[PDB]
Order: C-alpha cells, then structure tokens, then sequence
C-alpha cells in the first residue's frame, strides 16, 4: 500500500 | 500558535470554492465529510487513543484547541478556507490558494474513514494517511478517504528525491493528541499568496509514499 505519513512530535 | 484562516469576503467566491470541491468529490465517487468517521466493520473510535503512539504524541494546547473549534464552526456556517480545487494535467486534482494564507494558519483536518492498517494491506487507494503508529502493528490506524473526505485528500506532495522539491513545500501535515485522540492537521509553513499551489511532504514520518516521479 501507498501511505502518506506525518510526525507525532516536533511541532511545525 | 495556530491561526484561524481568513475566508474570502465575497460570498460568491466562497460558493465558487465549495463548488470546485463538490465537483472533485463527485468525480472520485466520494461524499463530503469534515470529520474522522468510525465503524465496527473497521476500527472503533476506542482504538484511536494517542497514548498508543510509539514514542508518544504531542498534545494540542487549550488555546490551539479553541482555534481548531473556531475553524470547524466557520466551515459549518459556510466560511471555508480560501482554497480552490483545480485539475492539472501533470498532477491531477490539486489545491491552490484563492486568497492570502499566512504562516501558521490552520488549513484543514485530514478526514475520512479510520481503519486498521492490517485491514488495508491490499488497498489501491492513493490517499491513505497515517493516524496512529502503535508498538503492536496490528493496532495501528490509517485514515482512508476513499468513500468520504474533504479538501485535504486533494493536496499535492513534493518530490522527496530532488534538491529543488523541498523548495516547493509551503505547508506541513502534523499529528496532535486532542482530548486523548490522534488527529491529523495541515498548517501553512510560510505566507502563501493567491494562486499559489499547496504542497506538503507526504513522507513526513514513514517513507511509504513513492514520489520520484512527482513534479
Ligand atoms: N507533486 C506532484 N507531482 C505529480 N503528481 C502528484 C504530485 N503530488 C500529488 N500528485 C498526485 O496525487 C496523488 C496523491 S492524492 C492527491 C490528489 C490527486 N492528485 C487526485 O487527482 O485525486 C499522487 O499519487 C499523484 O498521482
């Protein structure tokens, strides 16, 4: 599968 | 700190904007949904607990929660963020600013049906988004806007393979704990001008999205 992903730490 | 977006002042322009989204959703056989949705056939809401995130998850502060709720209320009364969905020959549907969007502005929540990653091993959807990455991989969750979703699933990503691609990034996708649940939001990372196409990094955390062919 192709999956976009984002961090859960580190703010913007 | 999160800033609320500024909707276009002319109501006709907001109408136009929402129209472009409605037509793109229609083209993809989707219904509009501005919230995460749950079901017993997939992943119950109880599975979405930020305390399950391996290595912890940053918590959204009372103040930013207030801003998030302001934006949600604006969307429901018809004040959408100033964004146009536009077809591009090279990228497919893309999203571009239709008014100014300042650095730090809330853009959208990434919405859709939430499901276990283990249930989507053989899914061809090109818009799956990580929600919760747990120590036990069979507990991890993903957002799937294949049937329902909002403008976030149409936003383009950068090419992670070129020195020039990161230069295009003007927003960022982040995950925050809100009232104990994981949530995925998009925020501007610099001032964005009208007509400017939105791009974020599809491979913020995991590198599970192939981008070598992106423009
Ligand atoms: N920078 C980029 N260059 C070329 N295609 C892109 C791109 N960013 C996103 N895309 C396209 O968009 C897909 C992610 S879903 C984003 C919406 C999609 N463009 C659509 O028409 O529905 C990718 O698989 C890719 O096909």
């Amino acid at each position: 599968a192709a999956r976009k992903s984002a961090p859960a730490t580190g703010g913007v | 700190r999160l800033l609320p977006f500024v909707s276009s002042e002319d109501p006709a322009q907001r109408l136009k904007q929402m129209g472009t989204l409605a037509s793109a959703l229609t083209e993809l056989q989707m219904e509009f949904s501005d919230d995460l949705t749950y079901s017993s056939g997939m992943a119950p809401r109880s599975a979405n607990q930020a305390r399950f995130e391996e290595g912890g998850m940053q918590v959204l502060t009372k103040e930013d929660i207030e801003t998030l709720e302001q934006c949600r209320a604006m969307c429901k009364r018809g004040d959408c963020p100033p964004l146009l969905v536009v077809f591009d020959s090279r990228e497919g549907f893309t999203v571009e600013a239709d008014g100014q969007i300042k650095d730090m502005t809330f853009i959208a929540e990434y919405t859709g049906d939430v499901d276990y990653i283990r249930n989507r091993e053989h899914d061809d959807c090109d818009s799956m988004m990580t929600l919760l990455l747990a120590k036990d991989p069979s507990s991890s969750l993903v957002i799937c806007p294949d049937k329902r979703g909002n403008i976030a699933r149409f936003i383009s990503g950068i090419n992670n393979h070129t020195l020039d691609g990161k230069k295009k990034q003007n927003c960022k996708c982040v995950r925050y704990s809100v009232n104990g649940e994981c949530r995925v939001f998009l925020v501007a990372t610099r001032d964005i001008a009208k007509g400017e196409r939105l791009y974020y990094d599809y491979n913020g955390y995991e590198h599970e999205y192939p981008t070598q062919h992106f423009v």
